RNA sequence: CACCCUCGA
């Protein structure tokens, strides 16, 4: 899942790479 | 010097212009165009500027 | 090799979707037609529309009327896929008073006898405790698209709103062909078309309709000089 | 103009001003790109005019230290292994260590995969390095670019010129009537709409009591209550519509930071800039030819690329020499159906429709005796204030939404001399015309050079028209590969897909979430800069594309579909690239760009037509035209550019008069801007004369 | 040899520059030609000594210009230098 | 034509509409025409076509470069507020559609009118001033869809047959039409050999006259050809009795046609014909599959099999450099060098890899824009990239836009980008300096004059022989030799005069002296012409514009100054080097000459260098000093052998070039005379304009020079 | 719906077979939704008759060269296939050709059947030289567009008949364009160009007669569902 | 109108 923390429509990404720190 | 004064270093050019008294002959296409005469050149030289039209002598009847 | 002429049925798919087949037809003459008539459904085919609004307390579009969640705007723009149909070529006018709390749609709204809504469940605007609306919609009869008619080329003063209107009643028009390419001295081309509407008119009203534009249209040929 | 570019534009960073240096004091130096602007300074987002590289736009992680220096996050690796603890480091402190790129492969526990890793050094040094010998390592991949490049899709197959204008140009994006989220996103959209501050955020959670339209109100848990009121029909700096609109609805519970109102291009919290256009890749009959773009009326029709824009008018009534300047519907010598729609005090009242030259306040001012022309005070015998009303200027039409009324006899604080002023706002519903400039996220940008009926466009096997047109020699030359891929993936988006999951996993599909196997149409998907989507995974993609209703697939595993031509009905003889394209309105529209002008203003000084539109001006034959000129020999078409159509005071008015008698064009005369020039020539000691043929001096 | 001329570009400008010596003189011709034409059509109405009407049979509503332009391309006018 | 927003021409032409809504009872005055205009009452919409009737508007775009910036056109009243622009005129306008403006002027004297409806209609400006090749002709999706439909496929179907076994030849068409018939039903392609009778197209004088010869073909008279129906559709195109042209169209080959229509056929025709080839490239544009998508752009198959490699000879270098075996600065050239190769052998693999479906292969291949190497950067590599400081970076970009850079890969791309754009935008400013400089030292050029009578003209190499006998085209022909007069009698072995004097050197007037087996002529240059004042028109020579002797009052310095200064947009020697020439600069190469011919006295050292001649005859040695920095230039010594480099014992002649460089143009004055000096200036220029793939005519670079060398000084009063 | 009036329908003749017809002012864009099915309608749905195979004696598997004769086989039937022929007979109709001796072969020197007519007697079809001798059997059909030769495998017997492409339709070439007409404010209305050549066995006009009276029947068969609105 | 900013081909 893509921005899990406001409550944020789920767009899904081709993400590889873990973010370790948010925005 | 009116075409130099246009070009670059004005005022080198208008004191130089000055000492020497020197006077343009406004005949050059930089010149007429500041002043706004025609220019010496296309259908601004004496050859096609002075011309009169006149329709040759056949006519229709009114 | 002469000619045989050629026949049209007709095949249901939904209440609003109809497959036509045309055969037999000249070979390469399938697509011509059903782009032919394609072209002539998706512009010129009779409808009904709304042609303006008139809400009581406002003057132009960019406002907000009090107690409805959306705006003119928005409200504009859900007002914009009402179906309807109108029996009297000439200008006629639709009703809406509703007091809130509860949900506008479209069934909320009061024809005259000539006009018809198709669909009462389209959703209008949501009305809290304080919410009234009071909606006076002019509805005429057209085809095509026509732009919303200004208030200075129009008679109307400022409280009328107008509205852009969408007459179509078609919805989706495609075509494909099934050749028969058989290295014989029988090729010929049978054309399926596929017209679908949005409730206004049965597919077979929209496609009679182009027949008779085009029969109309290509009668100009036949007359000599 | 939009949410986007009021953020880029607080993120800035300026080296122009005080304390700095000068424009003229900037070599090819200053402004290219430094080793040290990683994780800190953007290296894409900057301007292409004579300010590139002098503005940057601040990087996503970047901060700054009390200090002033930019300081930007890394990961710290202890022994070869990838640590979860984070520092901030500055350009210096950076230095003095090694750093591995962020897409580094990294085993679960932390380790990593290959003992060379690629890693920064020193004095912008890059190269391969053990991986005994990183000791940090990048946060995440974006961690270079700037908040607007971290929102182009594919970027890392875009070029940085085409880069440089699609970032740019997002922040000109206009914002719509009604705003759709994009197919084919990055994940930067949601924070960079709520950080906007364009939206409406709930600060503490709760539920909602009573929502409107006009406000929100908030019952929170606790027992207070708090009310959120929109923003609506709001006049934008530069003319766009700033309306904010509530999501949630009566009774909802939602939790703190959340979004229940999205403003101007803003989709349930996500930057939506424009709209998912169905797009073609092909020639059209020459509309399109080199970066021109085809439309389908539909846009027109369903308002699908209708903007609003308010333009705001003003006008002040002040005290005279002769009396004082008096807002007034009694008007002289003015038809009571000019004025009709104005209230009684001269204003235009609310909701009525103005043309451009339309009257909007009526002042008159009024004028001495002495100020009169002989013919004019003739006329005024054979027959004392002037018409000074507030008319709407030419190019300007819409509805009057909003009057503001201040006067100094109702305690209205005005600058001195001044005893009432209106300001009276106009509201344009803009549809999409011939000319306006739309373009992507890619810099591929172009004009509306037609736009067809919706009959006419090429439309896929079920009927569907599409919606926009591109030429396909606009593509390759730009290296701008980004929309391709876009494309294909957005197809994919609007249809859905479905991985066979039965034996096994496919090979492509392994590094794949679990969560994409399976998709529905209109489906909302993320491709991350430098990560997301590899081509295979696309690849793949495209040969599961969901069917559509009827069961059909449309495009191929190719990406390409067979389209018919619906002017003449044949199918176009080879299938064409068919997709989705995320496309926005550039705020370069002909509704603002049109001028033209017969005669006008005319400066002073210089008795020179006015310039700028707002000044009814005229257009400037610079010098290269003049040369244009003479080149062909025009010789009298340039003396009239530069005499009667100019600064000719006589030969101007003689012209305008024979023009209207129908006779021939008068003999120009001097230009009054050269008997400045001689004024000014004499005013430094210098005799300048004009001598006849004779060799007197003429005056 | 051609396509039939539409337009603007009646006379054919590849047959008018026969008559003529050059680009520059053409345009001379036409112009004060035209200005003769102009001048009949303000005095038509007033005073005698009115420059030459149009020579040829003037199409309705063209451009004194144009009609001047085909006389060129008529031979129906002489010259100056 | 020209298409002006409804808005625009209402304003523009304002008291034109107010006298005719006053004239037709409109309006009672002409004060109440003018009030009607300006609300805009429907009346003026049907007034105003007649207004505007036939009266030309100018459309101009800055930046205005050269003369073609500006051109007149008819006006058409369109609905919506943009302009319409035709696509031809782009090139001359160097105008794309993403946003740009253009700006209407509209003339009001009856002059006026007539010198933007003779001089500047957008019809009679179809050539390039600067270089007499056409620009406004099919360029784009234009050349892409004539390439496409001319255009011959083997397999394709409805193909010629032979006749063999029961069925005689299969794929034979009595009359163009029914091949049309025959693709409409869909047995016949466009692009299929076959065989046509055609009887309303000459055939190439080739075969007509073995066909008829004796009498002209005509217009009736029938003949097989073997051709395609495209081609056949293509040359209907073209005007009636042009040869039948059976070749594929490309750019090259379109432009050909044009401009030998543009020699022989009048403007009119060319007008008219590029028009019809423009519709039709269209057309077939849009039907020719020209599409983009990720499949079509194929990676090199070997891509990993062809960059490890090059990976690992970058590899080699760093420990020849950590046992200190190579310099830390001579590292840099050596991985330059590796993957420099990388490059082209990708740039082979990827030739071959791509199949001819492919429609970026179709793009490039057909001539209508773009090089392979983008096509390399796009599909193959982008390769090693340059830093802010200019050399090569040891690493290269080994990432495909395809494939996808890496982070750090973008961000080093970045720095090359960025300094392209910055030192572009300073490359333009430049540029546009060194024009107006250009324009205001020959603004008063002028042609005044119809023959100056001067013998002084100068040799032009207009080809070389080889040894076997062979001639070689010189590539100079093109600049140097078109457009020119003759100033000497061309002869061959034989007494027969090729070429009379004074006349243009057209193309097959140029295949007339080839073919004859001369290989130099004297032709008249603006350089030689002995005018008080301006210049004479047999000295000049062709108009580049009018295809014909220019006519005097032409202002040719100004178009050589524009001609000269448009292109300056695109360099890198360099444009420093042009400034060098036009400036009268000590030039930085300063290489000597030989102040008097004799023998050379190769006296080379390592401390320093110093050369004296003896003089062939009489004189005294003449001593140099240079610094062994320099290198000698291999003079064509004469031992007829050119890789000569200057020993001792050598016999030069005077004003000589001794080492490489550039020599000083103010000593070749006081040598060789002004003439030369001339000279040496034109062909150095030119040499920095060839070198970057602009082709400028010598003759403008010669109105400057001419006024480089008006003025002398005065020694003794 | 209501009314959408004065559409012309204009003439202009070039030669005796060849006329551009202008439809004036259409709706927008009714001039390309009509324009190729005319054109289509014209090429392909007008009846006629035409050559289907011949058959030359001498020939039966060289189809090379015919002796006496300066065109070869293929030239042969090239002039043969250009040969207009009208017929009233719906089944197959056998013509023959024969002639003997120096002289021109023309398409009068031909001998149509009862039922069929030959529209252009002066056709040229071969030179024949000293002692020379053409015999050639014809078979005519009733048809109509333009059906290939290699359908036409069947009507050539293994003994010397070769099939030849058969142009039923009587009218040979038409093109179409459409230019934009405003007829009182808007440009959006469309004007139509038809450019028709035919041969001389029927007129133009009544070859868009055929066209349009075809093409009305077959819009009449969706006309006869159910009967609604569009203007006239 | 003087400077200033941001921007477009």
């Amino acid at each position: 899942s893509n921005n899990s923390v406001p409550g944020a429509p789920n767009r899904v990404s081709f993400a590889k790479l873990r973010e370790p720190l948010e925005v | 010097w009116l075409s130099a004064a246009s070009f670059q270093e004005t005022t080198r050019v208008l004191t130089d212009a000055a000492i020497n008294c020197r006077s343009d002959k406004l005949n050059g296409l930089k010149e007429n165009v500041i002043i706004g005469k025609l220019i010496p050149a296309g259908t601004g030289i004496n050859r096609y500027r002075n011309i009169a039209v006149q329709p040759t002598e056949e006519a229709r009847a009114a | 090799l002469i000619s045989q002429r050629p026949t049209l049925s007709e095949d249901v798919l939904t209440d609003n979707r109809s497959q036509f087949v045309i055969e037999p037809l000249e070979p390469g003459f399938g697509y011509t037609l059903g782009n032919s008539l394609r072209r002539t459904l998706l512009s010129s085919i009779p409808g009904a529309a709304v042609t303006s609004i008139r809400i009581d307390g406002v003057l132009h579009e960019f406002t907000t009327v009090p107690g409805v969640k959306e705006d003119v705007t928005e409200i504009i723009l859900n007002l914009k896929s009402l179906v309807v149909s109108s029996e009297e070529d000439e200008p006629v006018t639709m009703y809406l008073r509703k007091q809130g709390p509860g949900e506008v749609t479209a069934g909320d709204i009061v024809p005259p006898a000539g006009v018809t809504v198709h669909n009462p469940g389209m959703h209008i605007a949501t009305l809290n405790d304080k919410g009234k609306l009071e909606v006076e919609l002019v509805v005429e009869r057209g085809r095509g698209y026509v732009p919303a008619v200004q208030n200075r080329a129009s008679g109307a003063e400022i409280g009328r709103i107008p509205v852009d209107s969408i007459y179509s009643p078609v919805l989706k028009v495609t075509y494909k062909v099934d050749a028969t390419r058989v290295e014989q001295r029988t090729d010929f081309d049978k054309l399926i078309l596929d017209v679908e509407t949005k409730n206004s008119i049965s597919p077979r009203d929209a496609l009679a309709s182009a027949g008779k534009t085009l029969v109309e249209l290509f009668g100009l040929a036949r007359e000599l000089n | 103009n939009n949410p986007l570019s009021g953020l880029t534009h607080k993120r800035r960073l300026s080296a122009l001003g005080p304390g700095g240096l000068s424009r003229e004091r900037a070599g090819l130096e200053v402004r290219d790109v430094h080793p040290s602007h990683y994780g800190r300074m953007c290296p894409i987002e900057t301007p292409e005019g004579p300010n590139i590289g002098l503005i940057g736009s601040l990087s996503v992680y970047a901060r700054v230290n009390p200090f002033g220096f930019i300081e930007t996050p890394y990961r710290k690796v202890v022994d070869g292994v990838v640590s979860d603890e984070i520092v901030y480091l500055t350009a210096d402190e950076e230095d003095r260590h090694v750093v591995a790129q962020a897409n580094s492969p990294i085993d679960a526990d932390g380790r990593f995969v290959e003992p060379r890793v690629l890693v920064r050094r020193k004095a912008g040094e890059v190269e391969y390095v053990p991986s005994s010998e990183v000791d940090y390592m990048d946060v995440s991949p974006r961690q270079m670019v700037s908040v607007a490049t971290a929102m182009i899709p594919f970027l890392e197959h875009d070029d940085a010129n085409r880069a440089l204008m699609g970032a740019n140009m997002q922040r000109q994006a206009v914002p719509l009537v009604r705003s759709e989220a994009p197919l084919v996103g990055t994940g930067m959209e949601l924070r960079a709409a709520i950080d906007a501050g364009d939206v409406v955020v709930a600060e503490e959670s709760g539920v909602i009591e009573e929502v409107s339209a006009d406000y929100i109100t908030v019952m929170h848990d606790n027992g207070t209550r708090r009310t959120y009121r929109m923003r609506k029909f709001a006049r934008s700096n530069h003319g766009t519509c700033a309306n904010q609109c509530p999501i949630v609805d009566a009774g909802d519970r939602v939790e703190a930071g959340q979004v229940i109102a999205d403003g101007p291009c803003t989709d349930d919290g996500e930057m939506a800039l424009g709209k998912n256009l169905l797009v073609a890749i092909m020639p059209w009959e020459g509309h399109n030819y080199e970066d021109a773009i085809i439309l389908s009326n539909r846009l027109v029709e369903e308002d699908v690329l209708t903007s609003i824009h308010i333009e705001e008018h003003e006008i002040d009534a002040r005290d005279t020499k002769l009396g004082a300047e008096e807002i007034t519907r009694d008007i002289p010598n003015i038809s009571d159906e000019v004025l009709a729609d104005l209230d009684e005090r001269g204003i235009v009242r609310i909701g009525a429709e103005v043309r451009d030259g339309d009257i909007l306040v009526g002042k008159v001012t009024p004028k001495g005796e002495t100020e009169l022309t002989p013919e004019e005070r003739l006329l005024r015998a054979i027959f004392e204030v002037r018409d000074t009303s507030l008319k709407v200027p030419h190019g300007e039409s819409g509805k009057v939404i909003g009057i503001r009324v201040f006067s100094r006899e109702d305690e209205d604080e005005l600058p001195a001399g001044v005893n009432e002023l209106v300001r009276v706002y106009v509201a344009q519903k803009r549809k999409i015309s011939d000319g306006d400039k739309l373009a992507g996220r890619h810099g591929n940008k172009g004009v509306i050079g037609k736009i067809l009926p919706v009959e006419d466009m090429p439309f896929l096997a079920d009927g569907t028209p599409v919606d926009i047109i591109l030429n396909t020699h606009g593509v390759p030359r730009r290296m701008n590969i980004g929309q391709i891929l876009e494309t294909h993936l957005g197809w994919c988006a609007h249809s859905g897909w479905k991985v066979d999951a039965a034996k096994g996993v496919p090979d492509w599909a392994a590094r794949l979430p679990d969560e994409l196997l399976e998709a529905q149409p209109n489906a909302i998907v993320s491709t991350p800069v430098f990560d997301g989507a590899q081509e295979a995974e696309l690849q793949g993609l495209l040969s599961c594309t969901l069917p559509n209703r009827d069961g059909d697939v449309l495009v191929d595993a190719d990406g390409k579909a067979m389209l018919f031509d619906g002017r003449s009905g044949e199918p176009f003889p080879y299938p064409v690239t068919v997709g989705y394209m995320y496309i926005m309105k550039l705020h370069h529209l002909v509704d603002d760009k049109i001028h033209a002008r017969s005669t006008g203003p005319y400066s002073m000084i210089t008795q020179q037509p006015l310039g700028g539109k707002a000044q009814f001006g005229g257009q400037r034959f610079g010098e290269m035209e003049c040369w244009a000129m003479q080149a062909y020999g025009a010789a009298y078409t340039l003396q009239e550019l530069l005499t009667i159509k100019s600064d000719d005071t006589v030969g101007r008015v003689k012209v305008y008069e024979a023009i209207v008698k129908g006779e021939n064009i008068p003999e120009p005369g001097i230009p009054e801007s050269f008997k400045v020039l001689l004024k000014e020539l004499q005013s430094l000691c210098l005799n300048v004369e004009v001598l006849s043929s004779d060799g007197a001096a003429i005056e | 040899g051609y396509d039939t001329p539409l337009g603007i570009t009646n006379p054919p400008i590849d047959e008018l520059l026969d008559r003529v010596s050059s680009k520059y003189a053409l345009v001379i011709y036409a112009a004060k030609r035209a200005r003769q034409i102009n001048d009949y059509y303000n005095q038509l109405g007033e005073g005698i000594l009115e420059y030459v009407g149009p020579l040829v049979e003037p199409g309705l509503q063209e451009k004194p210009l144009s009609i001047a332009l085909r006389e060129i391309h008529a031979d129906l006018l002489e010259h100056t230098e | 034509q020209c298409g002006l927003p409804k808005l625009m021409a209402l304003e523009l032409f304002k008291p034109f509409v107010m006298k005719r809504l006053v004239d037709l009872n409109h309006a009672q005055n002409i004060k109440s025409a003018k009030r009607m205009v300006e609300r805009q009452r429907p009346q003026v919409w049907d007034v105003l076509e007649e207004v505007i009737a036939e009266h030309p508007v100018l459309l101009n775009r800055a930046p205005t470069l050269h003369r073609l910036g500006i051109q007149a056109f008819e006006p058409m009243l369109v609905e919506g507020k943009a302009i319409q622009l035709h696509p031809l005129v782009c090139e001359a306008f160097n105008a794309d559609f993403d946003g740009d403006q253009m700006a209407v002027h509209l003339p009001l004297s009856a002059e006026a009118q007539a010198e933007a409806r003779i001089l500047m209609l957008s019809s009679n400006n179809i050539l390039s001033p600067a270089s007499g090749r056409p620009l406004a002709m099919p360029r784009l999706d234009m050349v892409t869809g004539l390439y496409y439909l001319t255009t011959e496929v083997p397999g394709d179907t409805g193909e010629y047959q032979p006749a063999s076994g029961d069925h005689p030849e299969t794929g034979v068409y009595s009359s163009p039409a029914e091949a049309i018939m025959a693709a409409d039903r869909g047995v016949l392609s466009v692009r299929a050999k076959i065989k046509v009778r055609l009887t309303q197209l000459r055939p190439p004088v080739e075969i007509e006259a073995e066909l008829f010869g004796h009498s002209g073909w005509q217009p009736g008279d029938a003949w097989m050809a073997e051709t395609t129906l495209g081609r056949v559709m293509f040359n209907e195109l073209l005007p009636l009795g042009y040869p039948f042209v059976n070749k594929q169209m490309h750019k090259k080959v379109q432009a050909a046609i044009i401009n030998d229509l543009a020699e022989r056929y009048p403007m009119i025709v060319v007008a008219q014909t590029v028009d019809k080839l423009k519709d039709a490239g269209f057309y077939w544009a849009t039907r020719s599959g020209v599409t983009v998508s990720m499949a079509d752009v194929l990676v090199p198959p070997r891509k990993k099999e062809i960059l490890d490699h090059y990976e690992e000879r970058a590899d080699k270098v760093e420990k020849q450099f950590q046992r200190g075996a190579l310099n830390h600065d001579e590292r840099n050239e050596a991985l330059v060098e590796i993957w420099k190769e990388a490059t082209d052998e990708v740039g082979q693999a990827l030739r071959e890899h791509y199949p001819d479906d492919n429609p970026i292969i179709t793009i490039v291949d057909s001539g209508a824009t773009g090089n392979f190497t983008q096509t390399r950067t796009l599909a193959g590599m982008k390769g090693l990239v340059t830093n802010p400081k200019g050399e090569f970076i040891p690493r290269p970009v080994k990432s495909s836009f395809r494939e996808g850079l890496t982070v750090l890969e973008y961000f080093i791309n970045t720095h090359g980008a960025r300094k392209g754009l910055a030192d572009t935008a300073l490359r333009t400013a430049d540029s546009g300096y060194l024009t107006r400089r250009l324009v205001d030292v020959s603004q008063d050029v002028i042609v005044r004059e119809h023959d100056c009578q001067t013998e002084r003209g100068i040799v032009v190499e207009l080809a070389e022989r080889a040894p076997d006998g062979t001639l070689i085209r010189d590539p100079y022909i093109e600049t140097s030799a078109y457009a020119r007069t003759l100033g000497t009698d061309a002869v061959d072995e034989a007494g027969n005069v090729i070429v009379e004097r004074g006349q243009d050197l057209g193309d097959p007037e140029i295949d007339a002296l080839l073919a004859a087996g001369i290989t130099q002529v004297k032709v008249r240059s603006v350089l030689t012409c002995a005018t008080s004042t301006g210049v004479c028109a047999t000295c000049y020579g062709r108009s580049m514009a009018t295809g014909k002797l220019v006519d005097i009052g032409e202002a040719v310095g100004i178009v050589a100054a524009q001609s000269i200064g448009e292109p300056g947009t695109q360099l890198t020697g360099g444009l420093p080097r042009v400034q060098e020439l036009f400036e009268a600069r000590v030039p930085r190469g300063k290489a000597p000459i030989a102040d008097v011919t004799g023998r050379v006295r190769l006296e080379d050292g390592e401390r320093f260098y110093k050369i004296t001649i003896v003089p062939d005859d009489g004189g005294e040695e003449v001593v140099y000093d240079k610094i062994s920095k320099r290198q000698r230039l291999r003079v064509f010594k004469h031992e007829d052998g050119s890789e000569r480099v200057l020993s001792d014992g050598d016999h030069v002649e005077v004003g000589q070039q001794l080492m490489e460089g550039s020599a000083d143009p103010h000593e070749v004055l006081r040598v060789q005379g002004p003439r030369e000096v001339q000279i040496h200036l034109v062909r150095e220029v030119q040499e920095v304009y060839r070198a970057q793939g602009v082709s400028i005519h010598d003759k403008h670079i010669e109105v400057i020079v001419r006024q480089m060398l008006r003025r002398v000084t005065i020694i003794d009063s």
